[PDB]
């Protein structure tokens, strides 16, 4: 999710890879020097010799500057000893592996060393500590054991590739001959080489009982944060660990700086009782613990989540108005207070501000604190509350408040790339739902900040004119203008369109229906638009790439694409591809998104189109695989960080779609009961709200979810479809409680799967025409928060509205499909099925 | 000493 930062190429309206060397030569022979597919590592390879099926490996840790020497020093005591090693290929690589938000299990590992075996191991330990004795002690590797007092670390693990089906990394044991690889924040020795480990344990040569330490709040490569309780009191407090040379930021600052800068600037700000005050500070162990004054309550984000009203509750937004009044009024002086110390709050956003059960406001976390008037580029930028045209420290602090002013009124993230367009959208929304009163409060407070910025630097903003943006409630009007938008933003690269970051981050994401070109290609074909562009792209990109997409997934892989190809007349190609699917794999993934259910759904839809019984036989075989997989365990493993194991996309609700569909074509009642059951098991994990009348799902992580991906809207689609195939009206009461989500006021994001776009599906399920209109009209209000007028047409913001996207997952294609569903009264139209314009009629009872 | 400081990294969550 933090990956979005990586895709903010400046001066683009789309998510695009931010482009950015550890040199060295005097390279001997059969020293083959290569990179990878596109990894961090640079392999220095010798000769040709089986390096063990696993073994004892050495990691050298280094710090950023030394690094250049640390490589030259170790590389020679490796080149001259003709040893095999890899190092992080460049500065960007070092940053990412050591940054504040790198994985703990992998950080610090700068150079990896592979000794032939245990003697040269227990001897490179020696000959390497020595060459790097005069070098600043770098980040500690938490997965490894430290050797003596050095930057040299060791662990037992794999030297190349060892995977257990889908089960992470491994190392071939003996009887089991697999043993998965424990990459963890501690040192987790195997067992079959326990012998050699203890050997090394004897050749390797009350200040925190002060407090009890129960829970951990958060971790992070910089350190941790704990739920403490100092006896001599019972004063619950918050302790901030700081591992030196660890969690690097973008300024070359380590997790030491941001504790003695959350010191130099926590000091000056001791004289303000909004701000946080410290307990002590000390160099306990090699680390550091700056104990913090504990503050009960919730962060603003958590308050918004639980207290901001989402249900259209007819009178009572004023409740929230006074609250935004209580809070923001203070904060406005609390920032005034701070500024007479000469010190900038650095990173102002709803995470770093707290709120009790009586609306008391305090600013925590001071890793970013700077000198007002100074323009050193800030440490961590929080996109959505900053802009890269503020030059001076102080200005930036106030701009954070500015953006945050509106945020509390309408909590919808935006970035300084899209805020130009969406300011119009949100202000008009606020005016419409709060009154001119609250609108005015906002405008001024935001002109106030404009003052306190003009104090610091040249900053003439552009002015109002809300009338320049108006809502569109005509479905056909929206479709057409979103289409033109897509037609107006064809890349002419392999992707066909700009989509989510999963385009670059995930297997097949440039091509597949979910974020790839197939999804826009498909949608353009539905509106009979851009035919030659679609053909060009199919002809010169897609076909060539098809045989190379590894996944069979409906959204993630080949099957979605095959739907497009078949509907475009490429029967032969689908035909050949199906010949290969029948065997391809019967995986353990049953999801609609990427598993056997989504594949089986496609297969059924192809059977309907072709009337060829081979495909029915294939659908039945897939069922048998799903059934068994369902038996393997009542759990779902996950891949995509936004996935959850409930609902129509990644949950059992989606598995039910397959069963319904298979029902429609077999007439076998057994499948119908499996469908009902799979729904049922999902309904069990819903939470009906007593206050407001709405059913949402409930995830493991104790989120309440409305959306198509993970939430109740999806569940409803599965019910609607069961009913459609069987002729029943099951779960009518839970169905009604889900459609009540129509009254939702806002969502953080806009998209089909994870945002406002989900709600569009609600109307396609309502059987009444008469309540369809009220409902349609409500969800269009939601959508108009996100619709962007641009030239003559519309474009659509991707996730978190930081950048535009045209894809199915987040972008305009997802929305176009949803709006066409409404028209057609088809809540399944976002599915990439063969001739999906006949599908409903062909599956109807 | 470092049996605690490192054992902390091991501690509770949700």
């Amino acid at each position: 999710n933090m990956l979005y930062h990586r895709y903010l190429k400046p001066n683009s309206e789309y998510y695009k890879k931010i482009e950015v060397i550890y040199e060295l030569n005097d390279i001997p022979d059969t020293y083959a020097v290569f990179l990878d597919n596109e990894s961090v590592w640079k392999h220095y390879h010798v000769k040709g010799s089986t390096l063990p099926e696993q073994g004892w490996k050495i990691h050298v840790t280094s710090s950023l500057e030394d690094s250049k020497d640390v490589l030259d020093k170790v590389a020679r005591l490796c080149i001259d000893k003709k040893i095999e090693f890899k190092h992080l290929k460049d500065k960007d690589s070092f940053m990412k592996m050591n940054s504040k938000n790198a994985n703990r299990a992998s950080s610090g590992k700068f150079i990896t060393i592979y000794p032939t075996n245990n003697e040269v191991f227990v001897e490179l330990l020696e000959m390497i500590s020595l060459a790097i004795q005069d070098f600043k002690k770098g980040p500690y590797i938490l997965n490894d054991k430290r050797w003596k007092n050095s930057n040299v670390f060791y662990r037992y693990g794999g030297f190349k590739g060892i995977f257990n089906e889908h089960g992470e990394h491994c190392i071939r044991d003996k009887e089991g001959n697999l043993i998965k690889d424990q990459r963890n924040p501690f040192y987790q020795v195997p067992d079959f080489v326990k012998d050699f480990d203890d050997y090394l344990n004897t050749i390797n040569n009350s200040r925190l009982g002060k407090y009890k330490i129960e829970t951990a709040l958060s971790f992070s490569n910089a350190g941790g944060v704990y739920l403490a309780t100092r006896k001599k009191d019972n004063l619950k407090v918050i302790i901030k660990e700081a591992r030196p040379s660890a969690g690097l930021d973008g300024a070359a600052q380590d997790a030491l700086a941001r504790q003695k800068i959350e010191y130099d600037a926590l000091k000056k700000l001791k004289d303000v009782s909004g701000v946080v005050n410290l307990i002590e500070y000390f160099q306990e162990w090699e680390h550091y613990f700056l104990v913090e004054e504990f503050i009960e309550g919730r962060d603003l984000r958590q308050w918004i989540a639980q207290e901001f009203p989402f249900f259209e509750d007819n009178n009572g937004m004023s409740n929230h108005i006074k609250d935004v009044k209580m809070i923001l009024l203070q904060l406005l002086d609390l920032i005034d207070s701070m500024h007479n110390q000469g010190v900038a709050m650095g990173d102002l956003q709803p995470a770093n501000i707290m709120v009790t059960e009586d609306l008391t406001v305090r600013i925590i976390d001071f890793e970013t604190a700077m000198p007002v008037n100074s323009d050193d580029r800030p440490a961590m930028l929080t996109t959505g509350f900053v802009s890269h045209e503020m030059k001076v420290s102080g200005a930036r602090d106030w701009f954070g408040f500015k953006r945050l002013v509106r945020y509390l009124a309408l909590p919808v993230l935006t970035s300084e790339d899209l805020e130009g367009y969406l300011q119009y959208n949100h202000l008009n929304w606020i005016k419409e739902n709060y009154g001119y009163e609250f609108y005015s409060f906002i405008v001024d407070l935001q002109e106030k900040c404009d003052k306190r910025i003009k104090d610091y630097q040249t900053f003439i903003p552009k002015e109002i004119n809300l009338n320049d943006q108006t809502s569109d409630f005509n479905l056909t009007s929206i479709i057409n203008k979103l289409i033109i938008g897509v037609e107006s933003s064809l890349t002419n690269d392999e992707r066909f369109i700009n989509g989510d970051i999963r385009q670059f981050e995930m297997n097949g994401g440039k091509f597949n229906f979910l974020t790839g070109g197939s999804g826009a290609a498909f949608t353009l074909t539905k509106n009979k638009s851009s035919i030659a562009e679609v053909d060009k792209w199919i002809q010169s990109v897609l076909l060539d790439n098809l045989p190379l997409i590894e996944e069979d997934g409906l959204f993630t892989g080949k099957t979605g694409i095959l739907a497009l190809l078949y509907d475009k007349g490429y029967k032969e190609v689908v035909l050949n591809e199906l010949k290969i699917l029948k065997d391809n794999i019967n995986q353990t993934d049953i999801s609609i998104r990427s598993g056997l259910s989504g594949i089986g759904l496609f297969v059924i839809s192809l059977y309907l189109e072709t009337e060829n019984k081979e495909y029915l036989k294939l659908a039945k075989d897939l069922e048998r695989m799903i059934k068994l997989n369902r038996a393997k365990d009542k759990q779902l493993k996950v891949k995509d960080w936004m996935a959850v194991d409930i609902g129509v996309i990644d949950g059992l609700s989606g598995v039910s779609l397959f069963y319904s569909a298979l029902y429609s074509v077999t007439q076998n009642q057994k499948y119908l009961e499996e469908a009902e059951v799979l729904i049922k098991e999902d309904l069990e994990s819903t939470k009906k709200d007593d206050v407001t009348g709405v059913l949402q799902t409930v995830d493991n992580k104790n989120r309440l979810l409305p959306y198509l991906s993970g939430g109740s809207i999806g569940v409803a689609i599965s019910i609607w479809f069961l009913n459609h195939v069987s002729g029943q009206d099951l779960y009518r009461e839970e169905m009604n409680s889900i459609l009540k989500l129509s009254k939702t006021r806002c969502t953080i994001s806009g998209g089909l799967f994870d945002g406002a776009g989900s709600f569009l599906l609600i109307p396609s399920m309502v059987k009444n025409d008469k309540n369809r209109e009220v409902i349609l009209n409500e969800v269009l209000n939601l959508l108009n928060i996100f619709l962007i007028e641009k030239n003559s047409y519309y474009v659509y913001p991707g996730q978190f509205s930081y950048r535009l996207a045209d894809d199915v997952y987040t972008g305009s294609s997802g929305i176009i499909l949803a709006l066409m569903g409404v028209i057609k009264g088809n809540p399944l139209y976002w599915l990439p099925l063969v001739n999906s314009d006949e599908f409903l009629a062909r599956t109807k009872v | 000493a470092m049996n605690t400081v490192l054992e902390l990294q091991k501690l509770a969550h949700d």
